[PDB]
C-alpha cells in the first residue's frame, strides 16, 4: 500500500510532476491525477520476425 | 463521384470503407486525437465517468464494442500483391 | 521505438501495431493540482499546431 516510483514522488508531494513514459491506468489516475495523453501507448507484442 | 475527396474521422471512414466497395481510406492519419464524452466544467460526473472509461479500456471491455461494431468486414481487397486477372480483364483475348 | 530502430528489422510487434490496452502516456500531477486545466490545454494546443 506504498507507492514506489515516478507516481510514488508524484503522490508523497516531493514531485509537482512527473513526465516521462507514464502509462494511464485506474489506479494511478485514482492516486494522482494525469493530464491529457500526449501520445498512444498500450499493451502490444514484439516478436523476432 | 459529386466529392473527390472526404477528410474525416479515422474510425468512421475506416468503417465506411470496409462497409463499401466502392470507397476507400487514403492513409497518413493526422491530427491524432480522440473521441471523449464532454461535459460541463463544473461536474460531479468528471472523475469516474474518466475512471470508468479508463477501467473499460484496461479490461477488454472497449475491446469487446470495437469487435461488435466498428471490426467486422464486409468487402475489402486490399492487399499490396498484384492484381489476379479475372473474365472482365481478359474478355478482349476471349473474344478475339 | 525499438522496431523501428532495429539492426536487420528482424523485430516486428504482431498485427501490424497491434495495441491491447490502447492508454496513453500522460503527465502526472497531485491530486487537485492547479497546473492540470493549463497543462491540458496546452497539451492540446500542442497536438493541434
Ligand atoms: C463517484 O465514485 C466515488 C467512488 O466510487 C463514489 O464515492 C463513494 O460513493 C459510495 C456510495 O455513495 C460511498 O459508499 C463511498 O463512501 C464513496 N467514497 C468516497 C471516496 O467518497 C461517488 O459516490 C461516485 N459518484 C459521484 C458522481 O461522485
Amino acid at each position: 500500500n506504498v507507492w514506489n516510483g515516478m507516481i510514488g514522488e508524484v503522490v508523497y508531494q516531493r514531485a509537482v510532476m512527473a513526465v516521462g513514459s507514464l502509462t494511464i491506468n485506474e489506479e494511478r489516475s485514482e492516486v494522482v491525477d494525469f493530464s491529457v495523453p500526449f501520445v498512444e501507448t498500450g499493451i502490444s507484442v514484439m516478436v523476432s520476425r | 463521384n459529386k466529392l473527390h475527396a472526404f477528410i474525416w474521422d479515422s474510425a468512421v471512414l475506416e468503417f465506411e470503407a470496409s462497409q463499401k466497395c466502392d470507397l476507400v481510406t487514403t492513409g497518413e492519419l493526422f491530427f491524432r486525437s480522440g473521441f471523449g464524452i464532454g461535459m460541463r466544467k463544473d461536474s460531479p460526473w468528471k472523475q469516474n465517468v474518466s475512471l470508468s472509461i479508463l477501467k473499460s479500456h484496461e479490461n477488454g471491455f472497449m475491446e469487446d464494442l470495437d469487435k461488435t461494431w466498428v471490426r467486422y468486414q464486409e468487402c475489402d481487397s486490399r492487399s499490396n500483391a498484384p492484381a489476379t486477372l479475372t473474365f472482365e480483364n481478359m474478355a478482349g483475348v476471349f473474344m478475339l | 521505438y525499438k522496431a523501428g530502430r532495429d539492426e536487420g528489422c528482424k523485430l516486428v510487434t504482431i498485427g501490424s501495431g497491434y495495441i491491447f490496452a490502447t492508454t496513453g502516456y500522460g503527465i502526472a500531477l497531485q491530486k487537485g493540482s492547479p497546473w492540470k486545466r493549463q497543462i491540458d490545454l496546452a497539451l492540446l494546443q500542442f497536438v493541434g499546431d
